[PDB]
RNA sequence: CUUGAGUCUCGUAGAGGGGGGUAGAAUUCCAGGUGUAGCGGUGAAAUGCGUAGAGAUCUGGAGGAAUACCGGUGGCGAAGGCGGCCCCCUGGACGAAGACUGACGCUCAGGUGCGAAAGCGUGGGGAGCAAACAGGAUUAGAUACCCUGGUAGUCCACGCCGUAAACGAUGUCGACUUGGAGGUUGUGCCGGCGUGGCUUCCGGAGCUAACGCGUUAAGUCGACCGCCUGGGGAGUAC
């Protein structure tokens, strides 16, 4: 649990911000539960509009089979 | 008639059949086997152990090449998954990677549900 | 789900390591789950029922806890 | 909606205050602004049914707006309805 | 005017270009009393993915208030230019003068 | 007159809606390479596909449709419904500090609009699916269930239809009446203590024929509307 956007006080989740987006995919590329994470409702769902914004840019990929 | 060393495996199990396809490093294929060309039929067909002799009967088909390591690519939720990794390696091949390689849709409307 | 053998490794724990790696994806069960068609008011149902039986349970978990069976 | 650039353009032109956002004549100024600018969007937007059930709640509001102005004074309601062109 | 937050990136082969492509949008913008707020060039990186079989691309990122006018020839320039690969076009609440966490 | 109703100012969340663009996965088709005897399907088979080289595997292309994960008795909408990402246009809700208008309200027969899916019209598109249809089985028979195919249709534009177990089987608005456990979204103060909106489960009095509902009432009341009067005939005939 410990959500850590609220912790860090983040006003959005910056998709360029790939050093974090990373600890919330897995390892074949799919985003993480916010039950798993225990990330707050508002921050996942910003975290995850982040993550489809970066795999759009190819900063992220979408599968592990590309 | 040529010496490749390097190969890899396509694992192809689906609910009704194994296909085990040895390609090389390229995606060409070298040979294969399946479990309906095994000697099984029907209620045979399905079993992880008609994968195992499809294996097995695929190690055999590709010994004029002299294929050393082999990549293993699975696909498919049949029951010839983990069966048929294990005949690859009683053969003699060494397994470098495993991967599943199931094509999942992000797609089209599947089938209708059978009412049995 | 892509696992590489690594060195001085038996062959069955790197075959545990991949069996481990396909379920914590849940491909098998994708693959099961896309077979055949969910009508969206089947799907809807059984979401339901699987929030209220998953409720239910807690709450029968919580009360058992305040029981004696002798 | 509206700018707030131009709700204090109306809001100037219709109150005696320009803290008077409130009078009967500047919520019908304010109405028939939106209600105006809006038919360009249905213009290109016939099939947008959702936004259009809020530019009928404009439409109703400001009848009933005008409804109320008419019964309590006419010299107010006849000089308001003529400078928004409104029919009545 | 509104605020734009715009990163497209350019095929490697071009990344010449990558240097002159930037002060003729700026001249677009500015041209149009438009400001620039950020503009960071984070060069060639390796794409998670083949984008038209290519494996590396230049990133450019820019940050712009502009009339959002303006931003239509942008967007009409990055689509025509074959230079241009892959942008994104995306509206921002204020100006956003730091620095991209790749930098 | 200001407490109901509304306006202005700042912000918040949201699959609210309409228009345009685009991405990745997958299916199918086409062309080619490797390769060779099966594939497919089922309870089991057969139809079917395959030596004219299938299936498997790799490469390039075309196309349409839907957006895995996130995803949640989560959110938004009057309801029907709404789910990749980006932009343009647009609706509503909520919250905080005031100011403003000055009860300006509620309900609403007739009227008006919106209204799943199927269906209809005109013009497009057509991958997958799939009424009809064809074949293979199963069976006493099997106008089915199962299998292999497959056309309307499903998709788009515009127009019509106007119905659903369109359901919370619970009309709308307002006031009042012990609690507990959550979710979601604001906000004030110092993780702690408040205060709002929406929402899920349990339960008290009360109510109910009972089941149950229970501050989101099916409790206590007020205002207005809709509707019922044994079953069938019949939501049928004219
Ligand atoms: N698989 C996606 C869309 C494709 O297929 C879905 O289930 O919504
Ligand atoms: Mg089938
Ligand atoms: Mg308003
Ligand atoms: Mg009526
Ligand atoms: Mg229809
Ligand atoms: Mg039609
Ligand atoms: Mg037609
Ligand atoms: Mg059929
Ligand atoms: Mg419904
Ligand atoms: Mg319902
Ligand atoms: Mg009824
Ligand atoms: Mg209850
Ligand atoms: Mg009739």
């Amino acid at each position: 649990k410990f959500c850590r956007f609220t912790a860090e006080g983040v006003q959005e989740i910056d998709y360029k911000d790939i050093a974090t987006l990373k600890n919330y995919i897995t390892e074949s590329g799919k985003i993480v539960p916010s039950r798993i994470t225990g990330t707050r409702a508002k921050y996942q769902r910003q975290l995850a509009r982040a993550i489809k914004r970066a795999r759009y840019l190819s900063l992220l990929p979408y599968t592990d089979r590309h | 008639r040529k010496q490749v060393s390097d190969g890899v495996a396509h694992i192809h199990a689906s609910f009704n059949n194994t296909i085990v396809t040895i390609t090389d490093r390229q995606g060409n294929a070298l040979g294969w086997a399946t479990a309906g060309g095994s000697g099984f039929r029907g209620s045979r067909k399905s079993t992880p152990f008609a994968a195992q002799v499809a294996a097995e009967r695929c190690a055999d088909a590709v010994k004029e090449y002299g294929i050393k390591n082999l990549e293993v690519m699975v696909k498919g939720p049949g029951p010839g998954r983990e069966s048929t990794i294990r005949a690859l390696n009683a053969a003699g091949f060494r397994i470098t990677n495993i991967t599943d390689v199931t094509p999942i849709p992000h797609g089209c409307r599947p089938p209708k549900k059978r009412r049995v | 789900p892509v696992i590489k053998v690594r060195e001085n490794e038996p062959f069955d724990v790197a075959l545990r390591r991949f069996k481990r790696s396909c379920e914590k994806a849940g491909v098998l069960a994708e693959v099961r789950r896309r077979e055949f068609y969910e009508k969206p008011t089947t799907e809807r149902k059984r979401a339901k029922a699987s929030a209220v039986k998953r409720h239910a349970k807690k709450l029968a978990r919580e009360n058992a806890r305040r029981t004696r069976l002798y | 909606s509206l700018s707030t650039e131009a709700t204090a353009k109306i809001v100037s032109e219709f109150g005696r205050d320009a803290n008077d956002t409130g009078s009967t004549e500047v919520q019908v100024a304010l109405l028939t602004a939106q209600i105006n600018h809006l038919q360009g969007h249905f213009a290109e937007h016939k099939k947008d049914h959702h936004s259009r059930r809020g530019l009928l709640r404009m439409v109703s509001q400001r009848r009933k707006l005008l409804d109320y102005l008419k019964r309590k004074d006419v010299a107010r309601y006849t000089q308001l309805i003529e400078r928004l062109g409104l029919r009545r | 005017m509104r605020h734009y937050e715009i990163v497209f990136m350019v095929h490697p082969d071009q990344s010449e270009q990558v240097p002159g492509m930037i002060e003729r949008y700026t001249a677009a913008i500015t041209g149009a009393e438009g400001k620039i707020h950020r503009l960071e060039d984070w060069g060639r990186r390796q794409l998670a993915y083949p984008i038209n079989k290519l494996h590396k691309a230049h990133y450019v990122l820019m940050n712009v208030e502009a009339p959002q006018e303006v931003i239509d020839e942008l967007e009409t320039t990055f689509r025509f230019n074959d230079a241009v690969i892959r942008s994104m076009v995306m509206r921002t609440k204020h100006a956003v003068t730091e620095a991209s966490p790749m930098v």
